[PDB]
């Protein structure tokens, strides 16, 4: 049961927070004609060539570090 | 539009609107109701039916602010009499009023946008090449 | 498709054109596709048809791997 | 609505409300009660029955502040007489009043939102494939 | 162009425009409508037909500011009478008004540009060298 | 040059230009049109033909500012009458006007310069040494 609990904890860490979450602050909200969860296929193009830019000097782009995902493997091995 | 009526605004201002002042007050109230509707994000189809007390309060206060001074003056004096108002907010909806209005927004307001790498995706290249070798079940 | 007991001595073409040729083509398209897959040009689940540079890079990355495995298996028999 | 009544407000202001002043005071008190209700998050079905002394104090003080000056004037003088007020708070309640109002909120106010990765989840793909090989117990 | 008409502006200002004042007000409204259109990014072919209440409020407010003072005066006094205005915005719209004007923009406004390394790309060097060795299917 | 004409400027200023005032206004408008052209980067061959409403608004506003005060006076008074303008723009335009003018620039304005290491390059040293050993095809 402890082994399965450790595996479940590792899966929870990997499935929910395992990538650097890109967030933005300072930009406006309620855009796209006050989106009532309509037309969810925004399809905002984001690739290596694409460069994000906004018309506001107060806009800040932050990143959220993810779990290192190293202690779980050692715990499961133990 | 028209979240609030004109009688309660008249009682709040302790005055009665007439001639073009009534029309001006109605236009101001409709404008402020539109601002509150776009800020909150809801529609309120039946305007003076549900219209929670929070949005009524916000629109009444904003209309009173607009009527008191439309040019957003700081200090105004006429000889011996002087009066100096506080700092006007960016447009209407003082930050507390903006926070109250944004209550109706879904979740905590941290809405996200689904980005993409300029790809459509065809999840069938490899599955339709299988040839039926059974009984057709 | 159906299995005919008779051999259709005088009407073999009539049976072929409406039972064997459609099935033959249906199998042939899949066999040709898998043969093309074997000799490089792996199935591209994601392809960009709007950017010429991206398409060129994707085509340049089509490293043949299954063909190498097939050649290795068939050269030891 | 109407957390507070009009008699204690009259005693606090040491004045009596009449004509449209009573209606204006009642409207202001109802607005302040609605704001306190939405800030605290509770409902208070029977308004002037439980109505703890903290919310009564908050609404009475806010109503007095609004009655004293609705335009949030900083300095006002008429001839020889002059008077200057402090900085008006954002909204209606001072930060101490807002902190007192937010007491009734559950826990310490650090409420969370349950996020998801756009997945529904089917915890049965692998369990229903088992075929009963026993006595059916 | 001309998102807003002249009658509602007259009601808002509680005055009537006549002679060159009417023409000046119409020109100012056209300028403000053009600025709002270019900020939002939309076209609004039928100008006074759809014209949501948000853009009507924006254009009416900006026209009122432009008419009240075209020189962006901070403080103006004539003898005993004195009046001081707030800080004028950079454009015809305050920063709060700009965000709601930018609401109609697609997505959250974080539009991107597709860069390149100065390359055209020829994804056919290696495919056309194959010689048909089959039945031509 | 001359993106804008003189009639709409006269209507905006509610005055008529005559004698050297008309010539001064025309010269100022030509200067402003040239500055807007150089800021935007376009040419506008037929000046009063396409001339989008944005640049017309910008040039009319700049002409009005220049005519109102050419010395960039902050506060000016004569006797009882006093007036104090806001902070004048740096060259002619506020940052919002400059941002609007820079709309016509290609891409997002992040143009680049192709640097070099002081080298010409000869991509033929090794290819022309091959001697034709075939049929000349």
């Amino acid at each position: 049961s402890k082994i399965d609990k450790t595996d479940y904890d590792r899966l929870l860490a990997q499935h929910y927070n395992s990538w650097k979450v890109k967030v933005a602050t300072g930009i406006d909200d309620l855009s796209e004609d006050a989106t009532p969860e309509e037309q969810q296929r925004a399809k905002l193009i984001l690739a290596q060539d694409d460069i994000l830019m906004h018309g506001n000097h107060e806009a800040k782009f932050y990143t959220l570090p993810e779990t290192s995902l190293d202690g779980f493997i050692a715990a499961h091995t133990q | 539009a028209g979240l609030a009526t004109i009688d309660e605004l008249q009682t709040l201002m302790s005055t009665v609107f007439e001639d073009d002042a009534l029309e001006q007050a109605q236009l101001v109230l409709d404008i402020v109701s539109s601002w509150a509707r776009v800020v909150s994000g809801q529609m309120w189809p039946d305007a003076p039916a549900n219209v929670p007390d929070d949005v009524r309060a916000v629109v009444l206060q904003a209309s009173r602010r607009e009527l008191k001074n439309p040019d957003r003056v700081i200090s105004r004096q006429m000889g011996p009499f002087n009066v100096q108002y506080s700092q006007p907010p960016d447009g209407f909806f003082y930050p507390a009023e903006l926070a109250i209005l944004k209550r109706f927004k879904r979740s905590g307001g941290l809405m996200t946008v689904s980005t993409s790498r300029g790809e459509e995706g065809r999840p069938w290249a490899g599955k339709t090449a299988y040839i039926r070798y059974g009984d057709g079940l | 498709i159906e299995l005919p007991d008779a051999i259709s001595d005088g009407e073999v073409r009539k049976l072929v054109e409406n039972e064997f040729w459609p099935e033959f083509v249906r199998r042939r398209e899949k066999l040709d596709r898998i043969a093309q897959w074997a000799r490089g040009e792996q199935p591209d689940y994601l392809i960009q048809n709007a950017n010429r540079e991206k398409r060129a890079l994707l085509k340049l990355a089509k490293t043949p791997w299954l063909g190498l495995v097939v050649t290795h298996f068939t050269q030891a028999l």
